[PDB]
């Protein structure tokens, strides 16, 4: 529905969602946006209530600004928070290699304090990181990608703690103010007070409490019952806040004349210093959140308060003791209890500006924390709002930040969603964040909540799962890093047709209704009783009659990627998420196809590619051609909207962007306009709805073995091309520099008879390996040779030159046609790194025509190598001739799970083949229901279904029974799954019926050349001359130690030894036997651990002398 | 080096002669520095580039 | 008595040894 270019992949909606697809993607941006704070977002936020939100900026400004000296006589302030505007299709930078950005102006204002005066100055600030419609930032035509680090909400937090000693429940809580130090109270073993602050032994609190002014009375009074503390007033022995205080204070420093400071100053400072003591408003906010506190209090500050301090303290006491709720004076009550890290309300998440903002923050700070410095020194008088500016270091970082911004991580432009996934991708680790070398599984741990939060399934994978992820599906997330699941907030067998974005918490209080659930068409789930998670998410049954809220659909904590394959309910999650991640590693070959089957996700998902040239106006078409297309913006109005092609990925792939229609036709904004990449008929082309079947065969689909057609070739089905950029600079240095001529020493002809006038050939030109390349050259040196030579040269007049004959030449597995020409000169002004005056970068096609053996696959994780190629003929094949797509061993699924593969595929041939319900007279019962409408399948046509919703077996099965028998109204197929092809070879019948079908799959960014290597020899650590592994190099595989042990298990000695010597780095035998070799002869028998020799020396060295004899 | 600077040095002192202390000072100082040779802050403040 | 406990021990060495550092 709601789809301009809509077809219909007819699905199986047994259900309904009034709700509809959010926009995801939005995300950050918005932030950014908000961070910015556009009168957009401004409007945005602005709407949906929202008092006085603020572009993540200001703030900045005001969180410091305005300004002033320490002399209290020069007053600066700010203003004009804002920017200018970019200067490119970005696309420009893209090509133009720089990054995309737009200038910043802002208008602070200094003011004397003496006279007090005026120094505004709408100062420029910075051209700036300018996002993308992809909501992104492709530094210098080059973007990484940032995800947010999950972050359990900071704050003073609570628990019981037992002591096997006595087992007593020394509960407690910390304090953790942003940037504010620490200080914590803790159910003492023996009486009483988990006093000490951010690591200071312990005290009698009140010494601090009283220390601020507290008659031991006042407490006991308000705090005698409240007896354990009474002990505190006991052992507290010492008195006089001050007496303490100062004494404390020593407890602080320690050792120092307790000046009144000791009596207060820093103390307050310490944590009454929003000057520096600076928790988090949201926390701040929290806080109240903690405890129905001031609450009625649109507040904001680091305003520490002994007030609440003690408050929650006696909270402690009251609890350790067991006590439900209770209301502090005024402060409405709170049911007592510890806390949790685990749950997610415990647990916010970060976001750009936020970051940024932090970054930046110090940035100014920094750069800021200077004018101060200078402010002063910067004599009064003529010292303009300018005079003292220099954000430079800011962007320096900032800018920089990206450099280092390890979390910005180059968008794997391998497929769309893949890139997506990358988007929504989410963890909580790294810079300042965790260091997996320190985190208990729990980190990875499951837990209830979780639903409607992030794909249960997917995750990292190596030592990595339970560490990272994304969102679930819908539920937006807090203006403060917390999900926003709306719900079927039910009402009296009549759910309240109503979103309710929810932070798990709260909520937690509430009643877990069930999607997939039969209402009396009214909310009135027709049963009296139901189930539902409870306090512990206690997925508990119950009488329908009682919940507050149901849900928002089925399937939600899901991921998109998650959201992708049915039969789940039959299939290994392991295997699953496996396929999940898998999913991505398709490889947009060429053909473009969609599984005739597949849910709705799909392009409606894919649309969220938001990539395809896609309508902008109900305009009629206009001129068209594969670069763009003029667009009759029917307001007269037009715009030859463009279209890209032949431009590499992060992974070597075109810019292709295939059209749709006709320069004359007529259509309307937002509707499609032209695919391109992973973009089958407006849709991730992703595989091949492909026959094949069931046998494990002649041992070739065995142990992962895999048996594969061939026609394929021919068919071509399997290829695209791939892209290196091809670079090689012209440099500058000692003996001269790095020329790029075309002349060359005793170079072959043609070898040159090929390049351009002065080096490399010309675009779209074919090659191979070795193939020389550049037109480079460099001075050689100056250190004589043997007369012998020269002489020799005199002998052959080959009057040698003297220049470091230098250039480039094609390595291995390499060919195609000329492309790149990023020949960019320093000298030609083309800014570039030192000692260089230019550089080109180039590209070449190569259509990868799919080797067998390799690996592909599709849904049901159901990965699959690519064993053998196999000619057509020679092939089991329709009794109607037509043979397989390939075949399939058995076995795994059993010990695996994923049989939908089976079903789905049944299905496959089905759809692929269509049918019609011959319900006629009446009803296929199992029919008697369901998307009726179908009734049939026009042999082969569009077919989707819901996730946790779709027809059934029997049905499905019975669907089997159903049919669109072929030409000869035939169905070699059995209402059964197993027919009986014969042999494209020997040919005869088979033993028994033949299970078979079809399956779209996908193809792999992982094969030989990805990893096709060894190494005969090459470079060698100018230090530990080991195989200098490298590009030019094959690396030359390293070796293991066990291994060695293996030897041992034999003792080939030598062998190993040898190694150690040889290929290890036997300078000699390397040379030496290398010779031998060269001379092929009873090899220079293994010598001596040489070096080892060193040792000795090495020893001696320390008076160490000794010896064997 | 260092050493060299030293034996060369407080050595080269010798020769001259004076309230030794001086020499002691180095001397040990040397020793030390040596030791350093042996290992660094192994004793006391390890030297650090 | 609102003292946690092992200020000594630790503080007593790091004091002690600390001195020891004063040997350098």
């Amino acid at each position: 529905n709601s789809v301009p270019g809509a077809p219909n992949r007819v699905s199986f909606a047994k259900l309904r969602e009034p709700l509809e697809v959010p926009g995801l993607l939005d995300v950050q941006t918005d932030s950014f946006e908000w961070l910015i704070g556009s009168p957009r977002w401004r409007e945005s936020a602005a709407e949906r209530g929202d008092v006085n939100p603020v572009g993540g900026l200001e703030e900045v400004l005001y969180e410091l600004s305005p300004i002033e000296d320490f002399s209290g006589s020069m007053s600066l302030s700010f203003s004009d928070p804002r920017f200018d505007d970019v200067k490119a299709p970005v696309d420009e930078c893209k090509d133009k290699d720089m990054t995309y950005a737009a200038p910043l102006f802002v208008t602070a204002e200094f003011i004397n304090n003496n006279t007090g005066e005026i120094k505004s100055q709408t100062v420029f600030m910075g051209d700036f990181p300018m996002m993308t419609e992809k909501g992104t930032f492709i530094i210098n035509g080059t973007e990484r990608v940032v995800v947010s680090q999950l972050v359990r909400s900071p704050g003073v937090y609570f628990d019981e703690t037992i002591d096997k000693s006595t087992d007593k429940t020394l509960h407690s809580v910390k304090v953790i103010p942003s940037r504010g130090a620490w200080l914590e109270f803790d159910v003492d073993k023996r009486d009483t007070v988990g006093v000490r602050i951010d690591r200071k032994r312990r005290q009698p609190v009140t010494v601090l409490l009283k220390a601020l002014g507290w008659t031991s009375e006042q407490i006991v009074e308000r705090f005698g019952f409240s007896e354990i503390m009474r002990s505190t007033l006991e052992k507290d022995n010492t008195v006089g806040t001050d007496e303490a205080l100062l004494d404390i204070y020593r407890k602080l420093r320690p050792g120092e004349p307790p000046t009144k400071e000791s009596a207060q100053t820093l103390l307050e400072n310490l944590f009454f210093k929003e000057k520096r003591y600076d928790l988090a408003r949201v926390g701040r906010y929290k806080v109240n959140k903690k405890l129905g506190l001031h609450v009625g209090e649109p507040i904001t500050s680091s305003t520490l308060t002994e007030e609440d301090v003690v408050a929650t303290i006696e909270y402690l006491v009251r609890l350790h003791e067991g006590q439900t709720t209770m209301t502090v004076p005024g402060g409405v009550e709170v049911p007592v209890e510890t806390d949790d890290i685990d749950h997610f309300g415990n647990r916010r998440l970060r976001t750009v500006g936020e970051l940024i903002q932090n970054q930046i923050r110090v940035g100014m700070s920094r750069m800021e924390r200077v004018v101060r410095e200078r402010m002063t020194t910067q004599d009064v008088e003529a010292i303009t709002p300018q005079t003292l500016i220099n954000i430079r270091p800011v962007v320096a970082a900032i800018k920089e930040f990206f450099g280092t911004s390890q979390l910005s991580q180059f968008m794997d432009q391998n497929n769309p969603l893949s890139g997506l996934t990358h988007k929504r991708r989410l963890s909580a680790l790294g810079p300042g964040g965790l260091s997996r070398e320190r985190a208990g599984l729990e980190v990875r741990d499951v837990h209830p909540s979780h639903y409607g939060r992030m794909c249960p399934i997917e995750t990292p994978e190596g030592p990595n799962i339970g560490l990272i992820g994304s969102l679930s599906v819908y539920a937006r997330v807090n203006p403060f890093g917390f999900i926003e699941t709306p719900y079927r907030k039910v009402v009296d067998g009549v759910v309240s047709d109503e979103i309710v974005y929810l932070t798990a918490d709260e909520e937690d209080r509430h009643v877990v209704a069930q999607a997939n659930s039969p209402i009396d068409a009214d909310g009135r789930f027709v049963e009296p009783r139901v189930l539902v998670r409870r306090k512990a998410g206690e997925v508990e049954y119950v009488p329908s009659s009682e919940v507050d809220y149901m849900d928002v659909s089925p399937r939600q904590m899901v991921s998109v990627a998650t959201a992708m394959i049915p039969f789940l309910e039959h299939d290994d999650a392991n295997r699953a998420l496996m396929g999940a991640n898998m999913q991505r590693q398709a490889v947009p070959l060429v053909r473009s196809e969609a599984p005739l089957v597949g849910t709705g996700m799909e392009l409606r998902a894919a649309i969220d590619a938001g990539d395809v040239v896609v309508a902008e106006e109900s305009g009629v078409i206009e001129e068209v051609s594969a670069d763009y297309i003029t667009v009759m913006h029917d307001n007269g109005t037009r715009r030859t909207y463009r279209m890209r092609k032949f431009a590499r990925s992060n992974h070597g792939t075109c810019a292709n962007q295939c059209p749709i229609v006709d320069a004359g036709d007529r259509v309307e904004a937002g509707q499609v306009i032209a695919d391109g990449p992973c973009t089958d008929d407006g849709e991730m082309a992703l595989g091949k709805n492909l026959l094949v079947a069931i046998m494990p065969w002649e041992g070739h689909n065995y142990e992962d073995a895999i048996i594969l057609s061939n026609r394929l070739v021919e068919e071509d089905v399997l290829t695209s091309i791939h892209i290196e950029e091809h670079e090689i600079d012209a440099r500058d240095t000692k003996l001269g520099a790095e020329e790029i001529t075309r002349d060359i020493p005793n170079i072959s002809d043609e070898v040159l008879a090929d390049l351009d006038e002065r080096g490399i050939v010309r675009i779209g030109a074919e090659v191979r390996d070795g193939d020389i390349l550049v037109g480079k050259v460099t001075p050689k040196g100056e250190t004589e040779l043997t007369p012998e030579e020269r002489l020799l040269r005199a002998i052959f007049g080959e009057k040698a030159r003297e220049v470091r004959d230098t250039s480039l030449k094609v390595p291995h597995g390499e060919s195609g046609k000329v492309i790149g020409i990023r020949v960019f000169s320093r000298e030609d002004e083309d800014e570039l790194p030192a000692g260089v005056n230019e550089l080109v970068r180039v590209y070449v096609a190569q259509k990868r025509k799919i080797s067998d053996g390799d690996k592909l696959a599709g849904r049901h994780g159901n990965k699959g190598v690519i064993g053998k190629i196999l000619p057509v003929e020679d092939m089991p094949f329709l009794a109607d001739g037509t043979p397989v797509d390939i075949i399939l061993n058995t076995h795994g699924v059993p010990r695996r799970m994923n049989i939908g593969q089976i079903l789905e595929t049944h299905l496959g041939w089905c759809a692929h083949s269509g049918w019609k319900v011959d319900a006629a007279k009446g009803v296929p019962d199992w029919a008697a229901r369901l998307p009726d409408e179908l009734l049939e399948a026009q042999p082969n046509a569009i077919v989707s279904t819901p996730v946790f919703d779709g027809a059934q077996e029997a049905e499905l099965q019975g669907l089997l029974s159903c049919t669109l028998p072929n030409r000869d109204g035939d169905v070699l197929v059995d209402a059964d799954g197993k027919a009986m092809l014969f042999d494209g070879r020997s040919g005869e019948p088979f033993p028994y019926p033949v299970t078979v079908g079809y399956m779209y799959i996908m193809k792999l960014h992982h094969l030989v050349d990805d990893k096709i290597h060894a190494r005969s020899t090459g470079p060698y650590s100018m230090i530990t001359q080991q195989p200098l592994g490298g590009k030019a190099q094959f690396g030359g595989q390293r070796f293991g130690e066990m291994e060695c042990w293996a030897m041992q298990a034999y003792g080939a000695a030598y062998t190993l030894q040898e190694l150690l010597t040889i290929k290890s780095d036997d300078t000699v035998g390397r040379v030496k036997v290398y010779e031998a070799i060269v001379k092929g002869e009873n090899i220079p028998e293994p010598g001596i651990p040489e070096s080892f020799k060193v040792l000795l020396k090495e020893l001696q060295s320390l008076c160490l002398n000794v010896e064997v004899l | 080096r260092r050493v060299i600077n030293r034996n060369n040095r407080l050595k080269r002192l010798i020769d001259l002669g004076a309230p030794e202390i001086i020499v002691n000072n180095e001397k040990r100082m040397l020793q030390e520095s040596v030791d350093a040779l042996f290992d660094n802050g192994r004793r006391g403040r390890p030297v650090t580039g | 008595f609102v003292w946690d406990e092992d200020e000594s021990e630790a503080l007593r060495q790091a004091r002690k040894d600390a001195e020891l550092t004063a040997s350098a």
